[PDB]
């Protein structure tokens, strides 16, 4: 199958993805594929991984967050070669994953 | 690398309890691997591959970097400040570099 979804399935263990208690964040415009600003937020994820699925290497970051931090909140700025959908997936205590995802429109492409 | 400069900004104080938000930059090209020359060459990748934050010896968040993460990468994340003490941030780099930061907190 797709980058995605081989990153995907390893990530949830084989399992599908669920829904509901994340929330991405993206501008609906992107004026610069360079830099664009991105907000992802779990309450009680353990990981929040980032892809971006029109990349070469979709892969964008593993955010894991540790005791210190007072919520699963964590914002970034990514390239987007064009137009394309940006994908978030939470993963819970007890290893399930739930999926969240945007379509993101760049003016200058990336690169 | 190369001036690999980083910029925190952090209050220096929060209350007993209280949620401060953590943002944290370094300087870096992040060469991505993608980019190609006017030979028509792709330029190899070389990135800041691990960014981790820490308050007082325990982690507040650890980030596993892609060269899909912009140029000079910036992450924005929550502290739990229970007591006085201070934030250590490191970047790690695809050429064997370590970058470290250290910004103190009172409560």
């Amino acid at each position: 199958s797709s980058t995605v979804d081989e990153l995907t399935a390893a990530f949830t263990g084989g399992a599908a993805t669920g829904e509901g208690g994340l929330t991405l964040t993206a501008p609906e415009i992107a004026e610069n594929g360079n830099t664009v600003p991105i907000e992802v937020k779990a309450p009680g994820a353990v990981a929040i991984m980032l892809l971006a699925a029109g990349n070469p290497e979709p892969a964008v970051a593993t955010f894991n967050f540790g005791p210190a931090a007072a919520d699963q909140r964590a914002a970034t700025r990514i390239r987007l070669a064009q137009t394309q959908d940006v994908i978030a997936l939470a993963k819970m205590a007890d290893g399930s994953v739930v999926k969240a995802q945007t379509t993101v429109k760049v003016t200058i492409g990336g690169c | 690398a190369d001036d690999a400069k980083p910029r925190v900004k952090v209050p220096s104080s929060a209350k007993a309890g209280e949620t401060v938000t953590v943002k944290a930059l370094i300087s870096h090209k992040m060469e991505s691997g993608q980019r190609k020359d006017a030979d028509g060459k792709l330029i190899p990748r070389s990135i800041i591959n691990r960014f981790t934050c820490e308050l007082n010896g325990v982690n507040v968040v650890d980030v596993a970097i892609d060269p899909a993460v912009s140029t000079n990468p910036y992450f924005e994340f929550d502290a739990k400040v229970d007591a006085a003490g201070e934030f250590k941030f490191t970047w790690y780099d695809d050429d064997g570099s370590v970058y470290e930061d250290v910004k103190p907190i009172a409560v």
